């Protein structure tokens, strides 16, 4: 049980740094450009809803 | 239970006052109490005979 | 949005991190084998005891 | 980053900069002021806004002209670590102050680091024999243990440490760190020379010891992160090299002391007895960074120059919070000629117990304590009256306590020279045996002086023969 | 698996709304920020710094609102916005904390993962009234005979454990928990104290040793360990008892009985000292600003033996102030002494004297109850006090070794045996059914004769003898809990039976 739990934790931290790698990948893309537009239109939608 | 045995033993101790000079009968009786208490501590120590095969 | 981007990218590109069963073996252990308690020793066995005790028995507790 | 700035103020060594550009620094960043005195390292400690920071100055101050460029070198200062830092004496910037030329290293690491978590802990304490009877009896050492000395004004705090290093650290093959905070240069020269001589530093060879030495003269701010630098070296060994570690710290009163000086200047109301309100966080942080993990259980030895010998002063008090053993040493007991000079009713260890060192050990120690406490109690009666006006039973106790006290006088090894008497080091197994007999008064019938300044029970006997002659 | 849990986590974030509060950090450094703006700020509210730091706000000023950081300095940056959580500090409170170490903010730091807390509550809940109290009648037995006899502990009662630092300071409290294992093992829920051990200012290693001891004694199950480690922030240290209190109040409210050990409040006081002086508040007496009394009093008065209406649920408190040099005249020790319903003075000299536990019984008092101890035990230890009281005077005469009156030296002889009887090795408590005999023997003077050296030998043997023969007697003491005439006589006969022989 102890190693099984350890393996889940190990799996989680390995997959955590793999998540960090995907975050670094997203911020490289001109999704970095395109999501500014997404945030802009989202602020238009939100703030018009305000 | 164990107390029946021991009440008769200690009754025999105060009877043994009248016939004292059996020096290893009394050590055997002390032992019978000891080892009776040993099995008693063993059987009271007794864990389950198995794992929690349901839950654990 | 960013939730979706991360969700998609992350999930797709690695859902679980790889695992190694072999490594578990060192850190875990199987059942330890019984000691075979058998039949206990026989108490005050043989007439070796009996003859000894009859002969010994002459001590009157005065 | 190239955050240009000016030195708006130089109020002491708590320089205030005005970063001209509105580019923001961050707390615990490091800055280089480039001067004909080379680089000067400052560490951002407040942002007072308007891009006007207030900065701790590590290196020396003088010559500064207001309106002097700053450049932000960011983050915590990066020390150099690796096995190739083993044997060096390190400043704080990684410079070899033993001048072995630029410290060869693998990975260079930030001075500041996080304290390992509750989960990261793996706390274990063994037995460690110091070869000193009083230490073994009253406070059995342990691996990963936290030892504390609350000795005098380096009256033999240093001597005690040197003996411990001589025994334990040359009986420990694993890495060991000496970090000497705000201590006198001569001690460093003696230590360095001794280390090189005793091959613990093989100069050409490799060393199983590393050394950090911070001189008292050096500005307070430097002394504050001398410790932090050392903690990084220790962490590299503990973690990255994985190897068994030890650490020695002396004088950690200076660590506290340095902090209290800057605190007032920083603009923080200095709490009771002038000591910083942030005393607790710093002591805590240091002792939670030095902590027993599965990565390595770090034996730490801390030496507090108790200020005027007041242990109720907040700085010794907060040290007690993070220790597992103490061996408070009384200056008075040094004067009585007892070397070791450790107060024996003010020694404790978590590893002194009736099963951690056995019931027999615990009983033996108990009786020693009880006997001595009685003797201390009868100090009044003895003085106002006499010892012939004491009860016979008590007179035996008193004679026993006097003998025990004298037995505790056991010559020093490194300071075999300094005391002038050949060191007496005695095994733990031997100690338990020796005290058991003495308590049973089996050897209480031979000169009190025979017990004085010697090792084991056999040695007392031999010195009785010497006295007899 | 881990993927599934993560998939749930990813799913668990999406969408947010306009932030109607802001303020721009200015001061930053000294770990206490002061931010400009924030007018919507409700006092004591929790404010999320955009760094990711959360800091509650304890000082409001029409300039710069003083938000005490929980998080790191470097993460905070000048000019950052802080957006109000909009919630005054709250902790999850429930029964899921049973068998859990938690940090101040209620995060399982033992990493037994999430807590099944049945609510969240606020840490500023005020102490119940006169009307919500009921008369105290709930004994608590620590397994240390001296405590029960001399300073009997009820429930909803404050007993201040005071004395020199780490003289097994932790260990005295742990002993209580261990004899309270017997009631816990016992299925009477209202006699099951869910024990909450609060550890303030202590290092992770010390705590790790404590949790190891508790898990070893498998008392951890009903124990909750609330922690504010040496590392943990000064605001969090201040907040730690008050959120510990909230967890306790959930038991208390439910009608369940529980016990809260506040170890050590002396380090809490230092934390508030730091906190206040970096809120720039004027130093109090000994640099603890006056209203520290107010702070402590509101905390302490939440230990209450509540009315039958409230299910009789009584949270019991044991404050612990580790007095440095026994300095009780120190502002915080003076303050606490007044608040608390008992003081349990311990003394280092008596530790050195070999009395372990080392209790300065002269200043150890329990001003409240005697239904705070067993009726049987009240009868036997009635003159334990008298003998000891006589012993104190007698001991003074005995000192200077002047030729004592034979009567005084009778007292002295009796008294000494009692002292040896009291001593107990740490982590070994004693069941009350078998503390009544030992005290009976001593008080009925049968031990007075028995020599001091072999009192310890005698004690052990006596217990063994009672286990063998007069185990019927023990069962009766357990069953009826008040010594009847028959029990006193039976016990007298038994005691005689083993005192002689």
């Amino acid at each position: 049980v102890r190693y099984e739990a350890s393996l889940r934790q190990l799996e989680q931290r390995q997959l955590a740094k793999s998540v960090i790698s995907r975050v670094q990948s997203e911020l490289g893309n001109p999704k970095f450009q395109e999501k500014v537009l997404q945030q802009s239109i989202s602020e238009i939608e939100q703030l018009l809803s305000k | 239970a164990k107390s029946a045995a021991n009440k008769l033993d200690w009754a025999k101790v105060i009877s043994s006052l009248r016939i004292t000079g059996s020096t290893a009968t009394q050590l055997s009786s002390f032992k019978k109490r000891n080892d009776e208490a040993r099995r008693q501590l063993l059987e009271l120590q007794s864990q389950p005979t198995e794992v929690d095969f349901s839950h654990y | 949005n960013v939730i979706q981007d991360l969700y998609l990218r992350e999930l797709k590109d690695t859902k679980l991190a790889p695992s190694t069963l072999q490594d578990a073996e060192g850190n875990v252990k199987p059942w330890n084998p019984p000691q075979k308690p058998n039949l206990p020793e026989l108490e005050l066995q043989g007439p070796e005891a009996l003859k000894a005790y009859t002969e010994q028995n002459v001590e009157t507790a005065h | 980053t190239p955050i240009t700035g000016k030195v708006t103020a130089v109020i002491g060594a708590i320089v205030d900069v005005h970063f001209e550009q509105s580019e923001l620094p961050a707390i615990l960043n490091a800055l280089e002021i480039k001067t004909p005195q080379g680089k000067l390292v400052l560490e951002v400690a407040q942002h007072l806004g308007e891009n006007t920071v207030r900065t701790i100055a590590m290196d020396g101050t003088e010559g500064l002209v207001r309106g002097e460029k700053v450049l932000d070198t960011g983050g915590p200062i990066s020390v150099p670590v690796g096995r190739e830092t083993l044997g060096r004496i390190i400043n704080v910037i990684g410079e070899p102050i033993d001048e072995r030329g630029p410290i060869k290293s693998k990975l260079r690491k930030p001075i500041h680091a996080d304290p390992p978590s509750f989960a990261e802990q793996s706390t274990s304490a063994e037995i460690l024999e110091t070869g000193i009877k009083v230490v073994d009896l009253l406070a059995p050492y342990a691996r990963g243990g936290k030892i504390g000395l609350f000795g005098g004004a380096g009256v033999g705090k240093t001597v005690f440490i040197q003996e411990l290093i001589n025994n334990i650290a040359k009986a420990h093959g694993g890495f060991s760190v000496f970090t000497g905070v705000g201590e006198r240069t001569r001690e460093g020269n003696d230590l360095y020379r001794e280390m090189k001589e005793t091959g613990v530093i093989n100069l050409e060879g490799e060393s199983k010891v590393a050394l950090v030495f911070g001189q008292m003269n050096e500005p307070p701010g430097a002394r504050a992160r001398v410790a932090l630098t050392g903690l990084t070296i220790a962490e590299y060994f503990r973690d990255e090299e994985g190897q068994d570690v030890l650490l020695f710290i002396d004088n950690i009163f200076r660590f506290t002391q340095a902090g209290s000086e800057v605190s007032a200047l920083l603009g923080r109301i200095p709490s009771a007895v002038g000591y910083q309100p942030t005393l607790a966080t710093d002591m805590g942080l240091l002792q939670e960074r030095i902590t027993t993990t599965k990565k390595g259980s770090v034996t730490s030895v801390q030496a507090v120059y108790v200020p005027a010998d007041d242990l109720t002063d907040p700085a010794p008090a907060t040290t007690f919070a993070h220790l597992d053993a103490t061996t408070v040493l009384s200056r008075g007991i040094s004067e009585l000629g007892i070397y070791p000079a450790v107060d024996p009713l003010d020694s404790k260890s978590r590893l002194l117990d009736a099963a951690v060192v056995g019931q027999e050990h615990y009983d033996v120690a108990s009786k020693v304590q009880e006997t001595l406490q009685t003797y201390k109690s009868l100090q009044d009666i003895i003085a106002i009256l006499g010892m012939d006006e004491l009860s016979e039973q008590d007179k035996l106790t008193v004679e026993r306590a006097r003998k025990i006290q004298r037995f505790l006088s056991q010559p020093f090894a490194v300071a075999e020279v300094f005391t002038g008497i050949p060191g007496k080091l005695v095994r733990l197994k031997d100690t338990v045996a020796s005290f058991k007999a003495v308590l049973e008064g089996k050897y209480d019938n031979i000169p009190e002086h025979a017990f004085y300044m010697v090792g084991g029970i056999e040695d007392v006997v031999a010195k009785a023969e010497k006295l007899a002659a | 698996e881990v993927s599934s849990i993560l998939e749930e986590r990813i799913k668990g974030v999406s969408d947010e709304a306009n932030l109607n509060e802001t303020g721009r950090v200015l001061a930053v450094g000294d770990g206490i920020a002061r931010v400009f703006g924030l007018n919507n700020i409700q006092a004591e509210e929790l404010v999320e710094f955009s760094s990711g730091v959360k800091g509650m706000a304890l000082n409001l000023e029409p300039g710069q609102v003083g938000i005490v950081l929980f998080g790191s300095d470097r993460l905070v940056k000048e000019g950052e916005l802080v957006k109000r959580t909009g919630n005054i500090v709250d902790v999850p409170v429930g029964p899921g904390l049973l068998g859990r170490v938690v940090d101040a903010l209620g995060n399982p730091i033992d990493g037994k993962g999430p807590i099944d807390a049945a609510g969240r509550s606020r840490a500023q809940v005020k102490a119940p009234g006169i009307l919500p109290r009921r008369s105290v009648h709930e004994p608590v037995q620590t397994g240390l005979k001296a405590v029960d006899a001399l300073v009997p502990i009820g429930r909803g009662q404050r007993e201040l454990i005071i004395g020199d630092r780490q003289t097994g300071k932790t260990a005295v409290a742990l002993d209580t928990i261990l004899n309270q294992k017997r009631w816990n093992n016992g299925s009477d829920e209202s006699k099951k104290l869910y024990c909450v051990y609060v550890a303030v200012g202590q290092k992770r290693s010390t705590v790790a040793q404590l949790v190891q001891t508790l898990e070893q004694h498998d008392a951890m199950k009903y124990s909750i360990i609330v922690a504010a480690t040496a590392s943990e922030a000064a605001p969090l240290q201040y907040l730690a008892p008050f959120t510990a209190a909230s967890i306790g109040e959930w038991f208390r409210d439910n009608g369940k009985h529980a016990l809260i050990v506040y170890d050590d409040l002396s380090k809490q006081a230092v934390a508030y000292r730091q906190l206040s002086l970096l809120l720039r508040r004027p130093p109090g007496r000994e640099a603890y600003p006056g209203d520290v009394f107010y702070l402590h009093s509101r905390l302490l008065e939440r230990a209450a033996k509540l009315s039958e209406k409230e299910g009789s649920g009584s949270l019991t408190a044991l404050p612990v102030i580790e007095t440095q040099g026994g300095d009780v005249s120190a502002y915080i020790p003076t303050n606490v002494i007044s608040i608390t319903d008992g003081q349990i003075f311990l003394e280092a000299e008596l530790f050195y004297k070999g009395i372990r536990p080392a209790i300065n019984v002269g200043l150890s008092v329990s001003r409240v109850g005697s239904a705070a101890q067993v009726k049987a035990l009240k009868q036997v230890a009635g003159s334990l006090k008298l003998f000891l009281a006589q012993y104190r005077e007698v001991a003074a005469f005995a000192q200077f070794g002047s030729d004592l009156d034979a009567s005084t030296k009778q007292t002295l002889v009796r008294g000494e045996r009692l002292t040896q009887l009291l001593k107990q090795n740490q982590y070994s408590p004693l069941a009350t059914e078998e503390q009544v005999p030992l005290i009976y023997a001593g008080v009925n003077g049968h031990l007075d004769g028995i020599e001091l050296s072999r009192i310890g030998e005698f004690e052990s043997s006596f217990l063994s003898y009672l286990k063998s023969n007069h185990n019927e007697l023990l069962t009766e003491i357990r069953e009826k809990g008040e010594l009847s005439k028959e029990l006193l006589a039976s016990l007298k006969s038994a005691t005689e039976s083993f005192v002689a022989t």
